[PDB]
């Protein structure tokens, strides 16, 4: 899919 | 979807488990992308894929920038409170 937006894992 | 109000109970040794996405600088709310199988959010048994996040613990996150939210979203411990709402 897109990666335009950051994606973060919390 | 109608705004809800989920609670969330933490280990210290643990993260939220969620990964979010979205944020003030590219126009849309922090957004739940993943609830991660077995960790708290996914324990939590209300937070879901597709949430935004509008609040932590009384702290507004309806206009952060993504490294706002990470920052504040980690910074909270134990019992969490959220709200959230699905679109």
């Amino acid at each position: 899919a897109n990666s335009r937006w950051p994606t973060s894992i919390i | 979807g109608p705004i809800r109000k989920v609670l969330l109970l933490k280990e210290d040794h643990e993260g939220l488990g969620i990964s979010i996405t979205g944020g003030k600088e590219h126009g849309v709310p922090i957004l739940i992308s993943e609830i991660h199988p077995g960790q708290p959010a996914d324990r939590c048994g209300g937070l879901h894929v597709g949430d935004a996040i509008l609040a932590v613990n009384g702290v507004n996150l309806r206009d952060t920038k993504h490294k706002e939210a990470v920052t504040i979203l980690s910074q909270q411990r134990g019992e969490i409170e959220f709200e959230v709402v699905y679109v």
